[PDB]
C-alpha cells in the first residue's frame, strides 16, 4: 500500500520498480514456486455476471460451453476483461500396492522414471523424406487413464499392466479451494468488464 | 576432441569411431538464403543512428568502405545495394528545381 | 508487434490449440488492441498484434511493456517448449546501404569471421545505428550410431 | 470515361490423361505428388471435361505415395486429370490447353533458352582494377594442394600466379588427372612459388601486383 | 448536374512510388523442400541475367529484408514465399520490364503463384484486393471460400484469384498395439526411444569451438532413414539384439492435413487475394460487386461471416475522425467570418460561393480520368477557405 | 514419509486445451484418518513389515 499522497499516472512505474526489485532477488529463493500475482488490480469494473446452472452433466462440458460462450461474446462491440470462476481441475491419483510392489522387488520410483521417459517423447515429427513436405505421427503418448493403464515394463522388470500392479484411480476433482453457488445451488459464473 | 573418448572396463571402453560414425560438422537444411546476382553471398545491413545527420553518414561510410577494400583479403567481392544517399540527393535536387 | 514461439515438434493442430490458443486468449484481455493475427506452422507459433490507429505516439513502449507483463506470468503454464518474445517493437525501420560479400572456394565460417572484423572496423565510423547480418550458417554435428 | 477490359484467359495448367497402370495394385492410377487435394472428408482430384472446363472428382487413395501418389478407385479410363493444382476454382474452372508435353519452355530452358546474351560470372569477364588484395601468402618451400586453391577453368586458367616478390605469371601448366575434388597432387612442374590464391583466383587478373600487409587479429 | 455526375467519379487512397526499384514475389502451390524454391529462383535468375535496366538484383529465399517502412514483409514462409528485388535504370516500365516479366512467368511453369510489385507510398496495405472468410470448422470454411470465389470471378476485369492455406499435406499415421512388443520383448520405453532414433535423435551438449556455439545431435544409423519407399517393410532391430520386420505395426497409412492455418481472432479463416486487370480502382470494383456477393454471404449459416480485405477498410479508418471533426472547425471559421461582418445576410451571401466551387474540381478531373486523390480530399477545404477569403 | 502424505509427482497430461497433472501415492488403506494411523505396521522396501 503506497502513500495516498502521490499523483496518478506514474503508478505503473512504481509497479515496474517492484517487479525489478523482486526479479533479481528471485535467484536466491529455494526450489519453491513464485510469481507476482497482480502488479495492478485489473479487477476494477465488472458489468453483469451470468451464472449457468446445471446438474447431471460434465463440469468439463460445462466449462467448455462457457468457453464457447466467451468466443461468441467476443463478437460484441466493446469488451474489457472476461473471467470465469469456480473452475474445476481434475487430477489423477495413482495408489500403489506397496506390499506387492516390494514383493516384485521393484519400486514405484522406477515406474515414474519410465513413464517420464515415455511421455517426454513427442509422437510426431517432420521428415520431408521426399521433395514435398512430409511428417510422421504415431499414437503412443499418454492422453487418458486407459492411455496409461496398458503400459508394460522390461523383461527383468516383470513387465505387467499398471492395474496388475497399482490402482489407476479415475480422474476426479481435488479438495475445493473456491466455490461458487447461486440460490443455494452450485453453478459457474462469468464476469465481464467493459 | 570427442572421437577418442573411452568408457568403463565393464562397458567395453572403445573409440567412438569403433562404435558409431562421427559425422563431420555440416550446415543444416537451410531456412533463410540470401543471393546476389544469382550467386550466394552474405549481406550486411546497417542503420543510421537515430538523430544522425543523413547525407554524411553515407559519405564517411563509403570512405571507410574504401579503406576496408584496401584491406579486403583475397576472394572477397564487395557490392553496395540501396545507396539512399544518392536517392535523397536526386530527390531534393528535383524538388528545389 | 511480432511474437515468435517454437516447439520441438508436435502435431500442428495440437501445437496451435495448446500454445497459440492460450497465448491469444490470455493476450486478448489487453486494452487498445485491434487485430490478433495468428500464424501456425508444423512446430512454430507466431502472433501479430496490431493496435488501433487512433492512439497517440510516445506511449507505444508502455503498451509493449504491458504485453511483456501479460505474457511473463502466464509463461509458467506452457509445456517444456521454448518461448521468447521476438520484437516488442520493430527496430527494423531504417537501413542504409547494404553490402554483399561474394566469395567461393572458402570457408563460410571464415567468411562470417571477416564480416565480423568488418563490423568491428565499422564501429569506428562517426554515427551508427543497428548492424545486422543475414543468411548466417550454423553448422551442426550428427552422430549416427551402429 | 468508360473503357474495355481485356479478354478472359484460361488459367494455365499441365494435366494428364488417365492410364490404368500396374505400378507396384490392379488398375492402379499413378500421378505426381503435387496432384492431390482434400474435398469434404476425403482426398480427391480434378478432372477436365472435353468442353474446356474443370470438375471435382472424389477419390480413395490407398497405395503409398513416394513422390508419386497412387490411388485405386474412382477413375475414368483416358481422362485428363489435373496434376498441377492448389489454386483452381472448385465449382467450375475454364482450363488452359495442357496437351503439349511441356506447354512451358522450361523443358529446355535449363540447358539453353536463346533470348539475348548470357549473364555474367567470375571467371569469364575482366574484373575492374582494384587495390592489391593482401595475397593468400600460402607459399611454402616444396606435393598436394586443396582443390579450392587451384581454380583451373577449362585448362585456360591454371594458377600460374607465382607466390614471390611480385605476384607475376609463370609457365606452370602441369595438369594431373588425380582429380578427386579434394586435393591436387603433382610430381612434376612444382616449385616454391607454385602455390596460388585460394578464392581470389578467377576474380584476379594475371600479373597483378599484391601487397604483403595482410589482415590479422 | 455536378453533384449528379459525382457518382461515377472514382476514388483512390494512394498512388504508387516512382522509385526505380521493383520487386516480385512467388509462392509455390504446396510446401516442399526449400531446395525447390531455390530451383525456381535460380531458373528465373538464369532467365534474367543480361538486359538493359537490369542491375542490382538480389534474391530472398524464405524472408525479405526491409528497406524502408513502406512495405510489410512475409516473415517465414520459405515453403510458400520468395522474393526478388531488381533495380532499373530510369523506369521499371520504361520498356515495361514488369510486363516482360509477366509474360516470362506466364510462359514459365504452371501452378506457380506470382505477382509483380512496384513500391507503394503510404501505410502498408498488402495486396490491393483481398477478402476474409471465417468459420469454426475447416471443411466448412474451405468449401464456402470456394463457393465465394466462384461468384467473385464473375467480372473478368480481375486477372486471377488465390485462396489461402487451401491445400493439405501428406501425413503419416502410425500406432502399435504394444501386445506384440511385450510378446517379442519390447517395452513402450524402448518403443519411444526407437521412434525418436528414427526421426530426430536425442540431443547432447553443445560445443564452444569459437565465439559461437555448435550443438551436437545424436541419431541412429542413416542406412534406415531418408526416404519413405525404403521405410517400407523395415526389419527394425530390438535392444535385445533381435530384429523383426515392421509387420508388428498397424494403421500405418497416409492422411491429409493442411500444415498452415490462420486463427484470426481465435478463429480459423481464409484470405483470398486477387490481382487486377484494365485500369479500374479496387474501390470501384468493390462497389460494383458489393450486391451479388452480399446476397451470397447472406446465403450461409449465421455462425459464418465474410469481410473485405482490400484497401477500403484502411481508407475508412483514416477518414474516420475527419467526419467527426471537420464540421466543428466549419462553424469555427463561420463565426470567425461573422466577426468581420455584422449581418447573417452577407454571411449566407459569401457562403453561397463556397459549395459552388465544386464545378472546376470535377470538370478538370473527369476527362483526364484521374481517380479522386486523398490529397485532393484535403486540399478542397483549403479551396473553400481561399474562395471565402 | 512422502508416500504417506503426498506421493511423488509425475508428468502432466494433455487431454484437451487444458492440462491435468497426475500424482502418485501409496495405498490408501493406510491413510485418511489419524485414528487408524495408530500402531501402523509400516512395510519396508525389503518386503518386511
Ligand atoms: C468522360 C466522358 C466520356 O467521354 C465521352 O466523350 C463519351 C462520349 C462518346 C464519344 C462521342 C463524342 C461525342 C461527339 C461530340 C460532338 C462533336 C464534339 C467535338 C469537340 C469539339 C472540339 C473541336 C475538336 O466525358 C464526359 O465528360 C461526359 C460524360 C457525361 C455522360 C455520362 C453518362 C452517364 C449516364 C448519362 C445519363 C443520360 C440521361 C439521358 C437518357 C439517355
Ligand atoms: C473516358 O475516360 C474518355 C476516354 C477518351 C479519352 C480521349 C482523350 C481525351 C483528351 C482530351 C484533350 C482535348 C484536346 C483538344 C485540343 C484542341
Amino acid at each position: 500500500y503506497l502513500k495516498d499522497t502521490t499523483k496518478a499516472g506514474d503508478i505503473p512505474d512504481i509497479w515496474y520498480q517492484v517487479r525489478k526489485k523482486i526479479s533479481d532477488i528471485q535467484g536466491e529463493f529455494p526450489q519453491g514456486i513464485q510469481g507476482p500475482g497482480f502488479n495492478d488490480e485489473f479487477g476494477d469494473v465488472f458489468g453483469s455476471v451470468y451464472a449457468f446452472t446445471a446438474d447431471g452433466l460434465d463440469f468439463r462440458q460445462l466449462r467448455d460451453y462457457v468457453e464457447k460462450v466467451r468466443l461468441d461474446i467476443r463478437s460484441v462491440k466493446d469488451l474489457g476483461k472476461v473471467q470465469m470462476i469456480g473452475a474445476q481441475n481434475e487430477v489423477i491419483y495413482l495408489n500403489f500396492s506397496t506390499r506387492k510392489l516390494a514383493a516384485l522387488g521393484l519400486d514405484q520410483r522406477q515406474v515414474v522414471q519410465s513413464l517420464q521417459a515415455q511421455n517426454a517423447v513427442t509422437p510426431s515429427g517432420v521428415v520431408e523424406a521426399g521433395p514435398e513436405r512430409i511428417s510422421v505421427r504415431t499414437s503412443g503418448n499418454f492422453r487418458s487413464e486407459k492411455d496409461l493403464q496398458a503400459v508394460n515394463l522390461r523383461v527383468n522388470d516383470r513387465f505387467y499392466r499398471l492395474s496388475d500392479l497399482a490402482s489407476i484411480s479415475r480422474d476426479f476433482v481435488d479438495p475445493p479451494t473456491s466455490l461458487f453457488r447461486y440460490k443455494g445451488e452450485p453453478a459457474i459464473g462469468l464476469a465481464v468488464a467493459m | 576432441d570427442l572421437q577418442a573418448v573411452n568408457l568403463r572396463v565393464n562397458d567395453r571402453f572403445y573409440r567412438l569411431s569403433d562404435l558409431a560414425s562421427i559425422s563431420r560438422d555440416f550446415v543444416d537444411p537451410p531456412t533463410s538464403l540470401f543471393r546476389y546476382k544469382g550467386e550466394p553471398a552474405i549481406g550486411l545491413a546497417v542503420a543510421m543512428k537515430e538523430g544522425g545527420n543523413i547525407l554524411e553518414f553515407g559519405e564517411a561510410l563509403n570512405a571507410r568502405m574504401q579503406e576496408i577494400t584496401g584491406e579486403l583479403p583475397v576472394g572477397v567481392g564487395v557490392h553496395q545495394v540501396s545507396n539512399q544517399a544518392q536517392v535523397v540527393k536526386k530527390a531534393v535536387g528535383g524538388f528545389t528545381r | 508487434m511480432v511474437i515468435q514461439t517454437r516447439w520441438p515438434g508436435a502435431t500442428v493442430d495440437d501445437t496451435l490449440e495448446q500454445v497459440t490458443d492460450r497465448i491469444e486468449k490470455k493476450l486478448e484481455e489487453l486494452d487498445s488492441l485491434d487485430y490478433v493475427k495468428s500464424y501456425t506452422r508444423p512446430g512454430e507459433s507466431t502472433v501479430f498484434v496490431y493496435l488501433k490507429d487512433t492512439t497517440k505516439a510516445g506511449d507505444i513502449p508502455d503498451i509493449w511493456y504491458q504485453v511483456r507483463k501479460k505474457i511473463s506470468d502466464i509463461q509458467g503454464e506452457f509445456p517444456q517448449g521454448i518461448q521468447g518474445p521476438g520484437f516488442n517493437d520493430e527496430f527494423g525501420d531504417v537501413f542504409g546501404s547494404v553490402y554483399a560479400f561474394t566469395a567461393d572456394g572458402l570457408d563460410f565460417r571464415q567468411l562470417r569471421d571477416y564480416v565480423e572484423k568488418v563490423r568491428l572496423d565499422i564501429r569506428s565510423v562517426k554515427d551508427l545505428g543497428k548492424v545486422q547480418m543475414i543468411g548466417a550458417q550454423n553448422e551442426v554435428i550428427y552422430l549416427n550410431f551402429s | 470515361c468508360g473503357a474495355e477490359p481485356p479478354a478472359e484467359e484460361h488459367v494455365r495448367v499441365l494435366a494428364q490423361t488417365v492410364k490404368m497402370a500396374e505400378f507396384a495394385a490392379e488398375h492402379s492410377v499413378v500421378l505426381p505428388w503435387s496432384a492431390l487435394s482434400k474435398v469434404g472428408e476425403q482426398p480427391a482430384v480434378w478432372l477436365l471435361d472435353q468442353q474446356g472446363k474443370a470438375r471435382l472428382q472424389p477419390v480413395r487413395v490407398a497405395r503409398y505415395a513416394s513422390e508419386k501418389v497412387v490411388i485405386d478407385g474412382g477413375l475414368e479410363a483416358g481422362q485428363t486429370v489435373v496434376t498441377v493444382g492448389g489454386q483452381l476454382l472448385h465449382p467450375g474452372q475454364v482450363v488452359e490447353v495442357a496437351q503439349p508435353p511441356q506447354p512451358t519452355q522450361s523443358t529446355a530452358s535449363r540447358d539453353a533458352v536463346g533470348g539475348g546474351q548470357p549473364g555474367n560470372s567470375r571467371g569469364g569477364d575482366e574484373p575492374p582494377p582494384a587495390p592489391p588484395r593482401p595475397v593468400l601468402t600460402v607459399t611454402v618451400k616444396t606435393s598436394v594442394l586443396p582443390a579450392s586453391v587451384l581454380l583451373e577453368r577449362d585448362g585456360k586458367t591454371q594458377v600460374w600466379v607465382v607466390d614471390g616478390k611480385q605476384s607475376s605469371v609463370a609457365l606452370r601448366e602441369v595438369q594431373v588427372l588425380s582429380r578427386d575434388e579434394r586435393q591436387v597432387v603433382i610430381g612434376q612442374g612444382l616449385a616454391d612459388g607454385d602455390r596460388v590464391v585460394r578464392a581470389g583466383v578467377n576474380s584476379l587478373k594475371p600479373g597483378q601486383k599484391i601487397k604483403l600487409d595482410e589482415d590479422a587479429r | 448536374v455536378s453533384l449528379f455526375l459525382m457518382k461515377f467519379v472514382q476514388h483512390q487512397f494512394f498512388p504508387s512510388s516512382d522509385r526505380p526499384e521493383l520487386l516480385v514475389d512467388l509462392n509455390l502451390p504446396q510446401n516442399s523442400s526449400i531446395h525447390e524454391t531455390r530451383a525456381v529462383m535460380d531458373r528465373l535468375e538464369a532467365t534474367l541475367k543480361d538486359d538493359e535496366d537490369i542491375d542490382h538484383w538480389s534474391a530472398y529465399v524464405g524472408e525479405g529484408a526491409i528497406r524502408f517502412y513502406l512495405p510489410l514483409d512475409q516473415q517465414l514462409q520459405n515453403n510458400f514465399y520468395g522474393q526478388l528485388v531488381i533495380v532499373t535504370k530510369d523506369l521499371e516500365a520504361r520498356e515495361r520490364v514488369a510486363a516482360r516479366l509477366r509474360d516470362r512467368l506466364r510462359k514459365d511453369y504452371v501452378g506457380i503463384s506470382t505477382y509483380v510489385q512496384p513500391l507503394e507510398m503510404g501505410p502498408p496495405v498488402g495486396r490491393p484486393i483481398q477478402y476474409r472468410v471465417s468459420g469454426p470448422q475447416i471443411d466448412k470454411v474451405r468449401e464456402y471460400a470456394m463457393g465465394l470465389a466462384g461468384v467473385l470471378d464473375g467480372n473478368p476485369n480481375i486477372g486471377d484469384i488465390v485462396y489461402d492455406w487451401n491445400e493439405p499435406g501428406k501425413m503419416l499415421k502410425i500406432d502399435i498395439a504394444q501386445d506384440k512388443a511385450r510378446q517379442l520383448g519390447l517395452s513402450s520405453e524402448d518403443v519411444a526411444q526407437i521412434m525418436n532414433s528414427v526421426v530426430t535423435g536425442s540431443a547432447v551438449t553443445q560445443v564452444r569451438d569459437d565465439i559461437y556455439l555448435v550443438n551436437v545431435i545424436g541419431r541412429a544409423e542413416d542406412s534406415e532413414r531418408g526416404s519413405l519407399e525404403t521405410l517400407e517393410s523395415l526389419q527394425i532391430v530390438t535392444p535385445s539384439g533381435t530384429s523383426i520386420p515392421l509387420k508388428a505395426f498397424a494403421k500405418v497409412s497416409y492422411e491429409l492435413e493442411q500444415p498452415l492455418v490462420w486463427r484470426r481472432d481465435r478463429k480459423p479463416t481464409i484470405t483470398v487475394k486477387a490481382s487486377l486487370r484494365g485500369e479500374i480502382q479496387p474501390t470501384d470494383l468493390v462497389a460494383r460487386l458489393a450486391p451479388e456477393v452480399k446476397r451470397f454471404a447472406d446465403g450461409l449459416p449465421a455462425n459464418y461471416r465474410i469481410e473485405v480485405g482490400g484497401t477500403v477498410e484502411e481508407s475508412g479508418k483514416a477518414e474516420g475522425p475527419i467526419a467527426k471533426v471537420v464540421p466543428l472547425m466549419l462553424f469555427l471559421m463561420a463565426t470567425f467570418l461573422m466577426i468581420q461582418l455584422q449581418s447573417v445576410q452577407k454571411l449566407f451571401l459569401v457562403a453561397s460561393v463556397a459549395p459552388l466551387g465544386l464545378i472546376g474540381v470535377v470538370a478538370a478531373l473527369l476527362p483526364t480520368g484521374t481517380p479522386m486523390g486523398f490529397v485532393a480530399i484535403l486540399g478542397i477545404l483549403a479551396l473553400i477557405g481561399i474562395i471565402i477569403r
